[PDB]
């Protein structure tokens, strides 16, 4: 079975991060940072508690000086101790779609 | 400003 | 220092699905501008900072027209190159196009870029030089020869050294406070025990502008460049970057090492240790 793939492939970075260290009860932002990857076709969503959130607004696309594409995800969210979050990051290059949970030391 | 002139490969 | 301008335009074909689909950006140093998105119902160049939103009906017409040719061309481009590689026309494939110039301190033209990928790999790019071609493989090549006989290097120029100058140096003056600030990195370090014989010594540089810094690791003074881990300089969200590098340290050993940090707002470079 054939991908739509030409071109050496190159797997995303994943990075998810607030926009401010973060504090229980004050409004953030939750990014999602995919770098590095070919080719420019890529799916993100951002999940609270396993469920995507409907509107993540996200970067137009750019490209690196080695040609390598980027895009950041990111939604408004103001977190809590018991909220979880996650992004979760389909490309031709996963086996399945990889999931990376926010980490507020990370 | 963008490019004026884009040719063909 | 210097400044640059630089234009990302990417063209993506999707068969089946009907014709390519075209992006483009602009960015002056780590800010973008503007952008076009064939696929948008505006089918307009649109602002993307605020100090370009000053600008006039005049601007928004000329850009537009200039971006919306060069979708056209680009879209061409790529059946060109499905001949060039005799490539099937089931596959989707890719055209990428950067172009711009940098300035110096005085506004002095430094430097002029433009260049072609595809499939994520270089096909033509002009010379720094500006005045000959680099060709990557035999279809490039008859690019270069066609281009050589029609000039256009010496057209691409003309742009470089006029037009995208007089751009760039009107949008430094015109976003003076965006775009001719430094905010220097807020730095600390994080802790996190792994077992109860190792420790990651995270360090962090966060809220900076411009993009580009150097974070390095030393234990006892000399580099610890390959037990590093470093990630990709990641965007904030609010115009300004940020970055971490850390190490594994063995217990008891936190205080041999020594955190060490570049950039261009920083009067001299930093130290920091646990």
């Amino acid at each position: 079975g054939s991908s739509g793939s030409s071109g050496i492939q190159r797997t995303p970075k994943i990075q998810v991060y607030s926009r401010h260290p973060a504090e229980n009860g004050k409004s953030n932002f939750l990014n999602c940072y995919v770098s590095g990857f070919h080719p420019s076709d890529i799916e993100v969503d951002l999940l609270k508690n396993g469920e995507r959130i409907e509107k993540v607004e996200h970067s137009d696309l750019s490209f690196s000086k080695d040609w390598s594409f980027y895009l950041l995800y990111y939604t408004e969210f103001t977190p809590t101790e018991k909220d979880e979050y996650a992004c979760r990051v389909n490309h031709v290059t996963l086996s399945q779609p990889k999931i990376v949970k926010w980490d507020r030391d990370m | 400003m963008y490019v004026k002139w884009p040719w063909y490969v | 220092g210097s400044h640059s301008m630089r234009y990302f335009s990417t063209s993506v074909s999707r068969p089946g699905r009907g014709e390519p689909r075209f992006i483009a950006v602009g960015y002056v140093d780590d800010t973008q501008f503007v952008r076009f998105d064939s696929d948008a119902a505006s089918q307009r160049m649109e602002p993307r900072a605020p100090w370009i939103e000053q600008e006039g009906p005049e601007y928004w017409d000329e850009e537009t027209g200039k971006v919306k040719a060069h979708s056209q061309t680009d879209r061409e481009n790529l059946r060109i190159a499905l001949r060039y590689y005799n490539q099937s026309e089931a596959g989707s494939h890719t055209l990428q196009m950067m172009f711009g110039c940098d300035v110096g301190s005085d506004g002095r033209f430094l430097r002029g870029y433009h260049q072609y990928a595809y499939d994520g790999k270089d096909y033509i790019a002009l010379k720094e030089d500006l005045r000959s071609w680099t060709a990557a493989d035999m279809a490039a090549q008859i690019t270069k020869r066609k281009w050589e006989a029609a000039h256009v290097a010496e057209q691409q120029r003309a742009y470089l050294e006029g037009t995208c100058v007089d751009g760039l140096r009107r949008y430094l003056e015109n976003g003076k406070e965006t775009l001719q600030r430094t905010d220097p990195p807020k730095t600390h370090m994080t802790h996190h025990p792994i077992s109860d014989h190792e420790a990651t010594l995270r360090c962090w540089a966060l809220g900076f502008y411009p993009a580009e810094i150097t974070l390095t690791w030393q234990r006892d003074g000399e580099d610890q460049t390959q037990d590093t881990e470093l990630v990709e300089t990641r965007p904030a969200g609010d115009g300004t970057f940020q970055k971490w590098a850390a190490v594994v340290v063995p217990s008891g050993e936190e205080q041999r090492y020594t955190c060490h940090v570049q950039h261009e707002g920083l009067p001299k470079p930093l130290t920091l240790r646990w």
